[PDB]
């Protein structure tokens, strides 16, 4: 470019040359000269004067405004709260249109992740993926999705072309492993079990309507069907599809990955897979 | 000790059984497990026993 | 047979390549044995100069550690006792024979123990001013691409004599590809240099780069510091450090 | 037995005739004896490219800069730059070598 | 008897999980406008006196911004070759939206053109005909 | 005032000796290196501040931390009378509340 060429002309680049940026730095004023010193902008004499005034929200010893108010719950538990990432469909059709998350193999929320679709943030008490409707007027990707909730017409835009959804639950220590598997498998440790949801959960997780994991399978294509005449489409069978041993592929309730069992080692360093053979040891993984 | 088996594998030296939780451990998780987290069948026998009382 | 190179990683259809002359230290007069590509998102950025010296201070203000300290009123021996009574003396009041006013006293705002002057700029910033350096060098004249640093001789003496044929500076920096395989020869000469420097590929820095006035770069460092750079532009931001297993990072 | 020859010059002055001396180098680096429209000659060829700017740095003895490579795109960016002259005398020089008023006077203290 | 079994064919699903560091190039699409809006840049390369890069995760640099809360402003970034032959397209383009000239600033060490007022959307689909 | 009546010797800076001249070396190890070290394990200094900094307040507290144990009494001593001092100022005096 042109700004090359006068780099050509102009002298050598050396550390005598230097400059900062315009602006980039303001300059600190001591409280030497007579603008800024002798009182040095605090006032008369007095208590803000010496550095002494109160504390933050007194008001001279009136009872403040932040003590006078009744004290209410708003933020009772706020820490036990279940917190669900939200996605939408105008996000995961734009993650596939541009090959950051590939449809040809099932999504589940490692992928997502894993194409930084979402963020997951399990300290913060995140416990999933919440499926969000915006974007199914244009969703148009035929798909086969795992995520801890959904929305009945999210469900409905996966379905309408034929594609799968199912919710699952992944209990604390699980998802963490779920979100970064490899910063796990240094460790050591072998791969724990999947809790089952809490008490309060297991209504929607063993409900069909909502595609629960859990649900019993034969009242699928009920609903399935009901959704389909609510919504105006024609319910695809997808047995049919070529693809459908991927589409119905779904892993043990007490499974975190795809391939892997609960209670393998996972040497990375060698390419391979500790597996137990105690019969206890066993037992309890498969329990 | 673990933590170098799983960044080095077999070369780390830590003898593989090793990684499994021992008898005595084992019993302390199943101990744990029911104590804290019931079965399937007893969460919605539970379940179903608050919604008769609802009724 | 011309030493001919090319860009391993695509260009921008958009960009057309840098070149430069590649060059031989084995005889003085074999300055043009080569014809070189330079990707131009490296070599051919825009000159950022603001940039230049936000790595340059960084550089020099990590690393501070200041270990001037003062003692305060409170750590200066003595001083428990008050003085005199306040009244009925004619003199000033006074608590300690040891506050900032008395002669022998504490310092009041002196400094205050080691302090660090730490601070990280951002991965993808200091990156860049690698890209930037090396731009300035090439179009300011300033950097020769060489095949190998394989020399004739080990004495001294050639490689500033080379240095004064070609028109290079009163400092050179030199670059190699890994230090276990680094010439014999190149040690030895530039071993007992001060101005002409010996570096690694890893150890290029925009610090150096401004303090020594010619560059010199092998073949294969070029190669080096092209995919480390250019891999800054079109990456994720980390999901855990990298050097943590991925996909298709080293 | 590695004895630096004499420092040279940089002082370059265009040729008596550069078509004439450039032209020769492109019929023997091309060898069409002179194809017409040699003038816009695409040098993108690497092999091209370091061929004709290398025998020409060897005979008239000026070298294009690395930061000039990339602009010799074709067969007028090589005459043109080769039409430039280049001097190696100061601001100052040139001064001194000036046909300066006689009430300047004008010492090198270097 | 070791207590365990090592296997090596199950490190298929393993290697599944690996992330990775680069953004992958967006996949060939048979029909462009792709369903989410995305459509990748023209070829031939227009010929214009300036070009304008895409992002890393392939859109067209166009951002909204504001200061003060108050002080609405869309930015044009990543522009190469003249950024003042870019200032005069956008003012023809914009003024006869706004009826008037639109108050710009030019950065010509960052190359970024940046406008008064939110023209984000404008700004966007007339730099997809132009094939940047 | 009074002022010097001769001049010091003159001062010397050798600017090409292997400190100066390697001065900054190693500095992209991460970037250029594959990110097996960060540079903030290059630094030298004290082990409660290597790679890290702070204000007053948290530098005696990080101190005390580190290295609190085996530090001498009368030392020790100091160090936590400081500690009192600055939480004192910091979080009770000032112009802004
Ligand atoms: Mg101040
Ligand atoms: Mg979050
Ligand atoms: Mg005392
Ligand atoms: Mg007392
Ligand atoms: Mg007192
Ligand atoms: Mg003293």
């Amino acid at each position: 470019g042109t700004s090359l060429d006068l780099l050509r002309s102009l002298p050598r680049v050396s550390l005598a040359n230097l400059k900062p940026s315009p602006n980039s730095r303001k300059r600190e004023r001591r409280p030497r000269d007579r603008r800024r010193g002798r009182k040095c902008g605090r006032g008369h004499k007095g208590e803000r004067q010496r550095g002494t005034r109160p504390r933050l929200g007194f008001e001279g010893g009136q009872t403040p405004f932040y003590i006078r108010i009744p004290k209410y719950g708003f933020n009772e538990g706020h820490s036990f709260r279940h917190q669900y990432q939200p996605l939408s469909l105008r996000r995961l059709q734009y993650l596939i249109d541009l090959g950051r998350v590939d449809p040809t193999q099932p999504i589940d929320l490692t992928q997502l992740v894993n194409g930084r679709g979402v963020t997951i943030q399990p300290l913060k008490r995140d416990y999933g993926v919440q499926l969000v409707e915006e974007g199914a007027d244009t969703f148009q990707a035929k798909i086969n999705i795992e995520v801890q909730l959904a929305s009945e017409l999210a469900i409905a835009a996966i379905e309408k072309n034929g594609g799968v959804v199912t919710t699952a639950f992944y209990d604390p220590r699980s998802l963490e492993i779920l979100c970064k598997p490899i910063p796990f498998f240094l460790r050591g440790q072998p791969i724990p079990k999947r809790m089952l949801p809490p008490e309060s959960l297991v209504p929607y997780y063993t409900d069909a309507k909502n595609r629960g994991y859990l649900a019993d399978p034969a009242k699928f294509p009920e609903a399935r069907l009901e959704l389909a005449m609510k919504f105006g489409y024609v319910l695809p069978d997808i047995t049919k599809d070529e693809l459908f041993r991927m589409l119905s592929a779904r892993k043990d309730p007490r499974q975190i990955f795809f391939g892997l069992a609960p209670g393998w080692v996972v040497n990375m360093a060698d390419k391979k897979i500790l597996k137990p053979t105690d019969e206890n040891l066993l037992k309890y993984y498969s329990s | 000790v673990a933590k170098q088996f799983g960044r080095h594998g077999a070369i780390s030296g830590v003898p593989p059984a090793s990684l499994w939780p021992t008898p005595e451990q084992l019993r302390e998780l199943e101990a744990e497990e029911q104590e804290w987290y019931p079965s399937l069948a007893t969460m919605q026998e539970s379940l179903r026993l608050q919604q008769q009382a609802l009724e | 047979d011309p030493v001919l190179r090319k860009c391993e990683l695509r260009i921008p259809v958009h960009r057309r390549p840098v070149q430069a002359w590649v060059e031989s230290l084995r005889g003085f007069e074999q300055e043009r044995i080569g014809l070189a590509e330079l990707h131009p998102d490296v070599f051919a950025t825009a000159p950022r100069l603001d940039i230049v010296h936000q790595v340059a201070i960084w550089q020099r203000n990590f690393r501070r550690i200041s270990y001037a300290n003062t003692k305060t009123r409170a750590e200066v021996s003595g001083g428990g006792r008050k003085p005199w009574q306040q009244k009925g003396s004619g003199r000033a009041r006074h608590g300690s024979i040891r506050s900032p006013l008395w002669r022998g006293g504490g310092v009041a705002h002196g400094p205050r123990g080691p302090t660090s002057y730490y601070y990280m700029l951002p991965m993808k910033v200091r990156a860049l001013g690698l890209k930037v350096a090396l731009t300035v060098k090439l179009m300011q004249d300033d950097l020769h691409i060489v095949d190998s640093l394989e020399l004739p001789t080990a004495d001294p003496q050639y490689l500033t004599e080379l240095a004064q044929y070609r028109h290079w500076g009163s400092s050179v920096l030199l670059v190699d590809l890994t230090h276990e395989e680094m010439p014999k020869n190149v040690v030895a000469a530039t071993s007992g240099l001060n101005s002409f420097n010996l570096i690694p590929a890893v150890g290029l820095n925009v610090y150096s780069m401004l303090k020594h006035q010619t560059l010199v770069l092998t073949l294969p460092s070029v190669a080096f510091l092209e995919d480390k750079l250019l891999w800054q532009d079109s990456r994720y931001t980390p999901l855990y450090p990298f050097r943590l297993p991925y996909s298709d990072f080293p | 037995v590695l004895v630096c020859p004499p420092l040279r010059s940089r002082a370059y002055t265009p040729p008596s005739d550069l078509q004439s001396r450039l032209e020769s180098h492109i019929k023997e680096v091309l060898g069409s004896s002179l194809p017409n429209n040699w003038q816009d000659i695409s040098l993108d060829d690497g092999h091209m490219k370091f061929r004709l700017l290398a025998g020409l740095a060897d005979g008239l003895g000026h070298a294009v800069p690395n930061s000039r490579l990339h602009q010799m795109c074709r067969v007028r960016d090589v005459l043109d730059f080769y039409n430039v002259p280049v001097q190696d005398k100061s601001k100052f020089d040139e001064l001194v070598a000036s046909n300066l008023p006689p009430n300047l006077k004008i010492s090198w203290s270097y | 008897n070791p207590g365990f079994v090592e296997s090596v064919d199950e490190y298929q699903f393993v290697e599944r999980l690996l992330p990775p560091t680069k953004i992958p190039e967006p996949p060939k699409h048979k029909h462009y406008p792709t369903p989410s809006g995305w459509q990748p840049p023209r070829d031939p390369l227009p010929s214009l006196p300036y070009f304008v890069r895409r992002s890393r995760m392939h859109n067209i640099p166009v951002y909204k911004e504001i200061t003060h809360g108050n002080r609405q402003m869309t930015l044009i970034r990543k522009v190469e070759g003249d950024i003042w032959a870019l200032q005069k397209d956008v003012e023809e383009f914009l003024s006869p939206l706004l009826g008037k000239t639109p108050i710009t600033q030019v950065n010509e060490v960052t190359g970024t053109l940046r406008i008064k007022g939110y023209f984000d959307e404008q700004l966007k689909a007339w730099l997809l005909e132009k094939g940047f | 005032a009074f002022v010097r009546l001769t001049l010091p010797p003159p001062k010397v800076v050798d600017r090409w000796n292997e400190k100066r001249a390697l001065f900054g070396v190693y500095d992209n190890i991460g970037i250029l290196g594959n990110f097996e070290k960060h540079p903030k394990e290059l630094i030298k200094g004290p082990v409660w501040l290597r790679g890290w900094r702070g204000n007053e307040l948290q530098r005696c507290v990080r101190k005390k931390k580190f290295v609190g144990n085996r530090m001498f009494i009368e030392d020790l001593h100091n160090l936590n009378k400081r500690i009192s001092y600055l939480y004192k100022h910091f979080n009770r005096h000032g112009k802004y509340r």
